C-alpha cells in the first residue's frame, strides 16, 4: 500500500552527492501536544496556526509530529554540532508553500549554522505510517 | 505396579548413560528446585486399574491403597520419592500411542 | 503467576509436603535492587526506546546506501522499488520487535531467572503491587486434620 | 545399578532454609562422600 | 556496540548519583555498598541484554 515508506523510498532515491542528508521518524504519541511550554519553545506561532488548523487534512497530534520529525531531520542534514538535547529547534521552521509541500526556512543560530556549513538551501520531504511521522531532509553543500 | 519398575530401571540407566552415579550431584550447580519431571503414559498402573474393579468384586485379598497405583502421575512421584527429592515442577502427559 | 512444584522425599504416597514455599525463594539483598522500582524500569524501557529509534534511523540510511548499489549493478527499477519496500517492511516490523522484547524484559518478566527474587513478588511487582497487596485466598481445605 | 535413597541430602531445620536459600547448594561431604547441604549452606 | 555505550553511560550515571549521595551527606560505607551493588547490578543487566 502507499505507505510512506513507498513513497520516502522515492524521496530518498535523490540523494546521493552534493549534500548531506537527515532521515528523522517519530512517534505521533511521542509529542507531547497537550504541554505548551513544549509547542511555544520548539514551534514558530505560524507553525502552531497551521497545526491546530483544520486545513492540514490531519489530527493536531499528527501535524505537530511531522513537523517535528522535520526539524530533527534538517538538523540532521545541517550536520553541525548540537547544543545538547534540551535546544530549541524553533530556529527550524517548517511551513507549506502554495502547492501544500513543506518548506524549510532558517532562522537565527540555524541560519548562522548553515552559512557556515556553505549550505546552499534546504529541502525536506515528510509523510506518515499510522504511528509515526517518517522525514528525509536534504541540505546542499 | 510392573511398569513403575520399567520406568525406575529407563530411568537409572539414563542417569548412568549421563554419566552420573547420584542426582544430588546436580544440587552443587542448580537448586532444588530447579529439577522437574514430565513423564507420563498412556494410562496408569494396569494391575491397579484392573485389580480395583474386578478382584476386589470378587473378594480376594489386596494391599489397600491400590488406587494410587492406578494414576498416571504414581510413577512420576516414585522416580522423585527413591532418586531425587526434587522441588521443581512436575507435570504429567497423556495422548495414549503419543505420549 | 501459576506454577507446580513436588514435594522432596516423603515415603507416604497421600502425604501433603511443602514444596509450593519455594515460590517464596530469594535473597534478601541489603539494598532493594532499583528494579523494584517501576520508576527507575520506567526511566530504563523509555531509554532504550531512544535507542531503538536511532537505530531504525540508521537502518533506513543503510538501506539508501543498498538502493544506491542496486542502482549501481544495474538492477531493475521495480526489483529495487519492492526489495527496498521489502526492506521496509522489515525494518519496521524489527523496530516493533524490539519494542515488545523491551516490555518482555522489563515489564513483564524482569524477575524470572532472578536469585534476588521472589516469583510470587516478581509477578505481584509487574502490576505495582507487593505482598501486603494479596487480600484473599482459596485454601485447598479438604477438611483434612493434616492438610 | 540402582541404590536408593533415604535422608534428604537436608535436615528437618535446614529445610524450609533450603526452600528459601535459592544459592543453597550441597557439598560432598569429606567424611561420608555423600552430598549434602552443609550447615553453613546459607 | 549499544549495550557497549549503553553499559559506560550508565556507570557515568552512576558516577553522578555517587556525586549526589555524597553531597547529601551519607555514609561512605553506604555509599561504597550502594556503588558496588549498582556495579554489579550494571554488569547484570548488560548480560541479559
Amino acid at each position: 500500500v502507499s505507505l510512506e515508506s513507498v513513497l520516502s523510498r522515492e524521496a530518498r532515491r535523490l540523494e546521493s552527492v552534493n549534500t548531506r542528508v537527515g532521515v528523522d521518524v517519530e512517534d505521533i504519541s511521542a509529542i507531547n501536544t497537550d504541554n505548551d511550554t513544549f509547542l511555544d519553545r520548539n514551534f514558530t506561532e505560524a507553525e502552531q496556526k497551521y497545526c491546530l488548523a483544520s486545513k492540514s487534512g490531519r489530527s493536531p497530534q499528527k501535524a505537530f509530529a511531522g513537523r517535528w520529525t522535520a526539524k530533527e531531520a534538517v538538523f540532521k542534514a545541517l550536520g553541525v554540532s548540537s547544543k545538547g538535547a534540551g535546544a530549541a529547534l524553533k530556529d527550524i521552521e517548517i511551513l507549506v508553500d502554495e502547492n501544500g509541500a513543506p518548506t524549510v526556512s532558517l532562522h537565527g543560530a540555524a541560519a548562522e549554522a548553515a552559512k557556515k556549513a556553505g549550505i546552499k538551501s534546504v529541502s525536506v520531504s515528510i509523510s506518515y505510517t499510522d504511528s509515526q511521522a517518517a522525514a528525509i531532509a536534504t541540505a546542499q553543500l | 505396579d510392573p511398569v513403575c519398575l520399567f520406568v525406575l530401571v529407563s530411568t537409572v540407566e539414563a542417569l548412568l548413560s549421563s554419566g552420573i552415579t547420584d542426582p544430588y550431584e546436580f544440587y552443587k550447580y542448580v537448586h532444588v528446585s530447579e529439577l522437574g519431571n514430565c513423564i507420563g503414559s498412556g494410562m496408569g498402573g494396569a494391575t491397579a486399574l484392573r485389580g480395583m474393579h474386578r478382584d476386589r468384586f470378587l473378594d480376594k485379598p489386596l494391599q489397600n491403597d491400590i488406587l494410587q497405583e492406578s494414576f498416571i502421575n504414581t510413577m512420576s512421584a516414585w522416580v522423585n520419592m527413591l532418586l531425587l527429592s526434587s522441588s521443581g515442577p512436575i507435570k504429567t502427559p497423556v495422548a495414549a500411542c503419543a505420549t | 503467576l501459576t506454577t507446580t512444584a513436588s514435594d522432596k522425599i516423603g515415603r507416604s504416597v497421600p502425604a501433603p509436603g511443602q514444596g509450593v514455599l519455594t515460590t517464596a525463594r530469594e535473597h534478601r539483598g541489603k539494598f532493594p535492587s532499583p528494579l523494584l522500582d517501576i520508576n527507575y524500569r520506567r526511566r530504563q524501557i523509555e531509554r532504550r526506546t531512544k535507542q531503538v529509534m536511532e537505530e531504525k534511523e540508521a537502518e533506513f540510511e543503510y538501506l539508501a546506501a543498498e538502493i544506491e548499489a542496486l542502482k549501481a549493478e544495474g538492477r531493475p527499477q521495480s526489483e529495487i522499488e519492492e526489495y527496498a519496500a521489502h526492506r521496509a517492511a522489515h525494518i519496521e516490523k524489527t523496530a516493533e520487535k524490539q519494542a515488545k522484547e523491551i516490555l518482555r524484559s522489563f515489564g513483564n518478566f524482569f524477575w524470572k531467572n532472578d536469585p534476588t527474587i521472589a516469583p510470587l513478588r516478581g509477578a505481584l511487582a509487574v502490576w505495582g503491587l507487593t505482598i501486603d497487596d494479596l487480600d484473599v485466598a482459596s485454601f485447598h481445605g479438604t477438611s483434612t486434620k493434616a492438610n | 545399578l540402582f541404590q536408593a535413597k533415604e535422608k534428604a541430602p537436608y535436615t528437618d531445620e535446614q529445610l524450609s532454609a533450603v526452600l528459601l536459600n535459592p544459592d543453597a547448594r550441597v557439598v560432598e561431604d569429606k567424611k561420608t562422600g555423600q552430598l549434602i547441604f552443609p550447615p553453613n549452606f546459607m
